[PDB]
């Protein structure tokens, strides 16, 4: 509830059908700004947000450069990770890494995180103290020991704390008009019935930005679906409760969002 | 490794108004592995001009993607989102319901 | 933008 910039990398081993798959997409808050796709035609870092389009060639050449290094690195990792676990070259496996910095209301550093995962589980993650690491397997400790000898941990700390927040503050200003904006949730409710003695009272929060929001019911027995994006920068989410009959007045939905100074309490009336 | 079935949400960008151009979406999320097939269906048939977000994943390493298509809703045309993943014995087809 | 070491 301040600001952040996080990159996400996913490299999947495609055994026998070429090289792995790699996707590097960059996010500023809930807004995607750049991407890279193993199997794209451009093979350069592409813009996915207008405030990023303005960046000179030297930048794009820059990130494209750095992004593919991230690629070579990630295909080496897969091979290395297969060895540790003694897995057959047959099956496919996934590598995911994510790192970036968090910045407060003042655009000053707050946190940083590296962390990597193999086949959907945590492998190793940089401790909040950006000095230590959290190793998961005994294999993950190999990587930890090694990384501790090289002082990789302290080379990252310089990034999360330095160049990351800088480039983040730079992103927020350069794209201010979209990033530094909020959108109060456009709420409403519906009444559907399950049977002849039960009805599904549903509460909606649409067109809001950022994605953080709190949908809450109250007369335990509440369906909540995960905040989904509408596709135009705003997000949606709804909450439902199977209310007994003629009992809909005793149910209140509550909305909480950065854009609502005071919450919205909407009742079926 | 850890397998997770995708959660599927078929909805429109803006509230469904027959006759008005809008976009149909399918935000498949919380799944693992990444290999997944998603197609938006119109009256059973496959929709060719669909687009999708780049692969990104959540805090729990589960992936998420958004498959949108530009469509001008009609009252009789039925719409759906067909999804297949190594965790489904058959391709889960969820029908678009304008009130869900 | 970005930064990576082998795991």
């Amino acid at each position: 509830g301040s600001h952040s910039m996080r990159y996400f990398f996913t490299s999947v081993s495609r055994p026998g059908r070429g090289e792995p798959r790699f996707i590097a997409v960059g996010y500023v808050d809930d807004t995607q700004f750049v991407r890279f796709d193993s199997d794209a035609a451009s093979q350069r870092m592409e813009p996915r947000a207008p405030w990023i389009e303005q960046e000179g060639p030297e930048y794009w050449d820059g990130e494209t450069r750095k992004v593919k290094a991230h690629s070579q690195t990630h295909r080496v990792d897969l091979g290395t990770l297969r060895g540790y676990y003694n897995q057959s070259e047959a099956g496919s496996h996934t590598v995911q890494r994510m790192y970036g910095c968090d910045v407060g209301s003042d655009w000053r550093f707050l946190r940083g995180y590296h962390q990597y995962a193999y086949d959907g589980k945590d492998y190793i993650a940089l401790k909040e103290d950006l000095r230590s690491w959290t190793a998961a397997d005994m294999a993950a400790q190999t990587t930890k020991h090694k990384w501790e000898a090289a002082h990789v941990a302290e080379q990252l700390r310089a990034y999360l704390e330095g160049t990351c927040v800088e480039w983040l503050r730079r992103y927020l200003e350069n794209g201010k008009e979209t990033l530094q904006r909020t959108d109060a949730p456009k709420t409403h409710m519906t009444h559907h019935a399950v049977s002849d003695h039960e009805a599904t009272l549903r509460c909606w929060a649409l067109s809001f930005y950022p994605a953080e929001i709190t949908l809450t019911w109250q007369r335990q027995d509440t369906e909540l679906v995960e905040t989904r994006p509408a596709g135009d920068g705003t997000f949606q989410k709804w909450a439902a409760v199977v209310v007994p009959s003629g009992q809909e007045q005793r149910y209140t939905c509550h909305v909480q969002h950065e854009g609502l100074p005071k919450p919205l309490t909407l009742r079926w009336e | 490794m850890i397998q997770r079935t995708p959660k599927i949400q078929v909805y429109s960008r803006h509230p469904a108004e027959n006759g008005k151009s809008n976009f149909l979406n399918c935000y498949v999320s919380g799944f693992h592995p990444s290999d997944i097939e998603v197609d938006l269906l119109k009256n059973g048939e496959r929709i060719e001009k669909v687009e999708h977000s780049d692969l990104s994943f959540s805090k729990d390493w589960s992936f998420y993607l958004l498959y949108y298509t530009e469509f001008t809703p009609t009252e009789k045309d039925e719409y759906a989102c067909r999804v297949n993943h190594v965790t489904l014995s058959q391709p889960k087809i969820v029908k678009w319901d304008r009130d869900m | 933008g970005i930064l990576v070491f082998t795991x």
